[PDB]
RNA sequence: CCGGCCGGGAACUCAAAGGAGACUGCCAGUGAUAAACUGGAGGAAGGUGGGGAUGACGUCAAGUCAUCAUGGCCCUUACGACCAGGGCUACACACGUGCUACAAUGGCGCAUACAAAGAGAAGCGACCUCGCGAGAGCAAGCGGACCUCAUAAAGUGCGUCGUAGUCCGGAUUGGAGUCUGCAACUCGACUCCAUGAAGUCGGAAUCGCUAGUAAUCGUGGAUCAGAAUGCCACGGUGAAUAC
């Protein structure tokens, strides 16, 4: 029918939709291959789909934004493992052993005063 | 110099503002210096009157200081002569219509300023400083006040080197946020220069 | 490839090795084979005569090497020789252009002295 | 260097300069006004210009005139 | 901040406000793409203080020049005595 | 229609505020939308903390304007005559434009 | 390391040949977070290493690996200290890394490549540095 | 009109308010059957989850009398006040902290993708026209999740350069300008043309960093008429290693 998949990753956030059909992906009103496929690891995106295969198994329209490029795929890939509620909880063994369920909850670290970036502290001189 | 101002770090978490007015950034510091001048009159003019706290507010074009004080008598007067007389003043300083409100503070020893302006009262007219902070911790434990510490500082007695020595009783949690912790503190101008008081008073523990 | 003087360079492209010519740099040069009509990217090596002397005929029209040299000269002799701040300045061997000389004027004053 | 619209002189400078070149170069003049861009009228003058502490003297040639006046008139004595 | 100071402030914003404003109207309409006269630019043998980029923007309490915060109107040492005592409506710590 | 904009730097005053106008207007007039948010200023400020040198001490402070919109869509003559004069609040800016 | 014994974060594999050990090797190529560059000097690098040995990809890379891998490693005392695997094959691809940086090909991936295919044959500047750690251990034996 | 553009839908992202959640709570083992530790399940998160705020009694007679307040001393036709010009920007030198480099994991040209956080009325200033450009003219919209600043850049795909002090590097200097401002000489910022040093990875020594970290890439803000390679923030890519 329409199964839903919120999936977020360091200021991204990926809404996953999941229709059952062929292998296509439709991110953006746009292909994989040409939204970041042109780019490092398009495979991420695939990865929760080698976890029982895609081959011609389900369409997906899915739409993020916020964040980068490894953002936006680890997003996608949050959302679809967060959009295989699919199947059942079967699925949600295997795909917990992967690591594929955990938000990573990697953030970028607030630059604190006195430190130049987030720990980088400026050189002290003599003693 | 190590201690945050423990009414600082409680501003939204127990302790209110002393000003609740809105207002956006082209009046900002206008209202916020027309309150220097509302407060710096204010303090002046009841030196006598026990003053603990004057709090701003400005709902639509128009003052509305109240007034906690411990004598409210002495701040109204035979029939509300002076009242009338400061929204009068505080309506020049202010530029708006003025309203003007006083709250008692029962109680007077639990409420830090009239606590430091008592030891410091004491100390211009010359008594030894371990009788002021030592009956005021006294007479502060008596009544509720589940902590409280004052600490004097600086050429005491007349000396020549500056000391400290702090008084406390009770429990002062101080780095607990939720602690209501009445701190305040004043200056004592006498001839041998400034002597310093903080009081902190703990009240409860929400 | 005697171009505008002494000039001899080549085996490299036009755009580039026009640049050797004291008074064109890269903008100049893309005017030069812009208004001669010639591709940026041909060498010296595989560009004919006729096709040399209209570049020739365009660096013609710009100052350059010799008439270049004695202009720059003679602005840095009428400063030195009004005895302005920027003559004595120039004069002296100190930074012109109001920079710092307590420390890291050191192109213009050159490699320290003790 | 500055200013699309006019070159810059004082008023007082631009009166005294009138003055100066209608009844004949008898004097230096007085300027503090260091501000001041060097006009063709100024020419032949003796314009003595403040730096800090003394007026000196500024003989007026004919390629002054795309410059201000302070420019002769250096103000750090370094030997 | 030597009394001095904060009278020679006083007078500069009175003369601020009193010539331009009104006659900065020179500088903006008249110095243009019109016609030129060299005169509107003589005339700029206004006072001098009525310039508006000579105040300092000096503490509302102290006069102190600089550390001034445009929003506050005071100085940072005038701003966190009075932040913590509470008389800057909303303004807290901050921690993030 | 009639877009009232509440800003006010605490949030249980301004949602306090909001609610009294929302029941005043839908108990009066009728068709209130919601007290919607409409994210919240935070204007960020670092001074140093100490009177003279010691840049690395600082004191980060913060004031938060909070907003709500209400968006009231009925013009009865009821809702306007009972939406003035009645606020009861001393923090809030309001806006009533139409 | 005072106290905190610690537990070791997992690489995603690499994205031609879900190979971990090349996917570190990318990683201890790459410069200033900038890692689509050091994957494509890898993939242009061994791909030619590929090409050239006639081999395969990453038998050709395991085999030149093979070659540079140490075997144990060094008052003041030098001792002689047995390598952990992990270590023994950071070190080599550290070494191949850097005697590729020093080398005066035309890219990188000339330079590697090269450096890769001069170790096949275990003549290169990376097994230098194998030999040199092996003579350290090797005269310095007498403390175990 | 293929643009959430419209009618519309309130699911979803999100906004902001209110709640739930993580406590060694459960299991196994070790332990004085105690504290606890080690491991496991569930879970978004697992053991003070990450970061911040929070800095005990005191030490350095540490810093500030120049933010302010203040005892005493001192000047009170002056050590007070007003003004113009100058200086704080000086330069045989030495040290600190940074930026940009020495390049091919790059330089340049063309196309093209993905942010977060902010500021704005004496302000931010679209569109359109002119200028190679900094900018100029007319001038909407916006006191602002609506408008403007404002195109993120590293990335990617093509082409070129080819190990050269070079298509590296940009200092320095000449000329021509724009803007702000009474006024850019001392003494701004930026632009265009030209010039094109030193520098080929740094002696003794020394510093920072333990994971969204270092590294690297941009963006914003405060002060401010104009002036950041600094400061304070924000996100993009994203390591190595810990016996």
């Amino acid at each position: 029918n329409q199964y839903y998949g919120t999936g977020r990753r360091k200021s991204s956030a990926a809404r996953v939709f999941i229709k059952p059909g062929n292998g296509k992906i439709v991110i953006n009103q746009r292909s994989l291959e040409q939204y970041f496929g042109r780019e490092t690891a398009r495979m991420v995106v695939r990865q929760p789909l080698e976890l029982v295969d895609m081959v011609e198994k389900l369409d997906l329209y899915i739409t993020v934004k916020g964040g980068g490029i490894s953002g936006q795929a680890g997003a996608i890939r949050h959302g679809i493992t967060r959009a295989l509620m699919e199947y059942d909880e079967s699925l949600r063994s295997e795909l917990r052993k992967a690591g594929f369920v955990t938000r990573d909850a990697r953030q970028v670290e607030r630059k604190k005063v006195g430190l130049r970036k987030a720990r980088r502290r400026p050189q002290f001189s003599k003693r | 110099g190590q201690k945050v101002h423990p009414n600082g770090i409680r501003l939204g978490i127990v302790k209110p503002w002393n000003s609740t007015w809105f207002a956006n950034t082209k009046e900002f510091a206008d209202n916020l210096d027309s309150d220097f001048k509302v407060r710096q009159y204010l303090t002046k003019e009841l030196a006598k009157a026990s003053v603990s706290r004057i709090v701003i507010e400005r709902p639509a074009k128009s003052i509305r200081v109240t007034i906690h004080t411990a004598r409210p008598g002495i701040v109204i007067g035979k029939k509300g002569e002076d009242v009338e007389k400061l929204r009068k003043v505080v309506a020049d300083i202010a530029g708006v219509p003025a309203q003007i409100n006083i709250a008692e503070v029962r109680k007077p020893e639990l409420d830090a300023k009239l606590v430091a302006d008592s030891i410091t009262s004491q100390l211009e007219r010359r008594v030894m400083f371990r009788r002021a902070m030592k009956r005021a911790v006294q007479n502060a434990m008596r009544l509720g006040a589940k902590g409280i510490k004052v600490e004097v500082s600086g050429r005491l007695g007349g000396a020549e080197i500056a000391r400290t020595e702090w008084y406390r009783e009770g429990r002062v949690p101080l780095h607990t946020l939720r602690a209501d912790i009445d701190y305040n503190t004043s200056e004592a101008h006498t001839t041998y220069g400034v002597i310093g008081v903080k009081v902190w008073i703990f009240k409860g523990e929400i | 490839a005697r171009i505008a003087g002494i000039n001899i360079p080549d085996h490299k492209h036009a755009v580039i090795a026009l640049t050797s010519i004291y008074g064109v740099g890269k903008t100049r040069s893309k005017a030069i084979l812009a208004a001669a009509g010639i591709a940026e990217d041909v060498k010296i090596s595989e560009l004919s005569e006729g096709q040399i002397d209209t570049l020739r005929d365009e660096v013609a029209k710009f100052v350059v090497e010799g008439d270049l040299r004695r202009e720059i000269s003679m602005s840095i002799k009428r400063l030195m020789d009004l005895g302005c701040y920027r003559g004595l300045r120039h004069r002296r061997g100190l930074p012109v252009r109001g920079q710092r000389t307590k420390t890291n004027a050191r192109t213009r004053k050159g490699p320290r002295k003790p | 260097r500055s200013l699309k619209k006019g070159p810059f002189i004082d008023l007082h400078l631009l009166k005294k300069v009138e003055k100066a070149v209608e009844s004949g170069d008898k004097k230096p003049l007085r300027t503090w006004s260091r501000r001041s861009t060097i006009f063709p009228n100024m020419i032949g003058l003796t314009i003595a210009v403040h730096n800090g502490r003394q007026h000196v003297p500024v003989f007026v040639t004919d390629e002054m005139v795309g410059h201000k006046l302070g420019e002769f008139a250096p103000t750090r004595t370094y030997r | 901040a030597k009394q001095s100071m904060k009278a020679r402030e006083v007078k500069r914003v009175a003369l601020a406000d009193k010539y331009f404003a009104k006659r900065a109207e020179l500088k903006a309409i008249i110095s243009d793409v019109n016609a030129r006269w060299n005169a509107v630019l003589k005339l700029q043998t206004l006072p001098r203080d009525s310039s508006p980029s000579r105040q300092r923007n000096r503490c509302r309490q102290t006069g102190r020049p600089h550390g001034f915060l445009r929003k506050f109107g005071l100085s940072r040492i005038k701003v966190r005595e009075a932040a913590m005592r509470g008389e800057i409506p909303g303004l807290k710590k901050a921690s993030w | 229609r009639i877009r009232i904009r509440l800003k006010a730097f605490d949030h249980r005053l301004i949602d306090q505020a909001t609610a009294e106008i929302v029941e005043t207007a839908k108990r009066t007039g009728a068709q209130v939308r919601g007290p919607i948010p409409l994210p919240t200023r935070k204007e960020r400020f670092t001074v140093l903390i100490s009177p003279h040198v010691n840049k690395d001490a600082r004191d980060q402070y913060e004031i938060r304007t909070h907003l709500r919109l209400v968006d009231i869509v009925e013009p009865t003559e009821k809702t306007v005559d009972a939406l003035m004069r009645l606020d009861l609040a001393a923090g809030v800016d309001v806006q009533i434009s139409l | 390391p005072r106290r905190r014994v610690i537990g070791q974060r997992k690489i995603l594999p690499d994205p031609k040949f879900g190979s971990e050990l090349l996917a570190k090797f990318v990683n201890i190529l790459m410069v200033d977070g900038k890692k689509s560059t050091a994957e494509s000097i890898v993939y242009s690098a061994l791909e030619t290493l590929a090409q050239r040995s006639g081999k395969s990809e990453l038998e050709a890379f395991e085999v030149a690996l093979e070659n540079v891998r140490p075997t144990v490693e060094v008052s003041t005392y030098q001792v002689p200290v047995e390598v952990r695997p992990v270590r023994r094959n950071a070190l080599a691809m550290r070494w191949i890394v850097e005697a590729a940086r020093k080398r005066g090909d035309k890219s990188m991936a000339l330079r590697l490549a090269n450096e890769l295919s001069d170790a096949a044959e275990n003549k290169g500047t990376a097994v230098k540095k194998r030999e040199d750690v092996h003579r350290m251990a090797e005269a310095n034996k007498a403390f175990a």
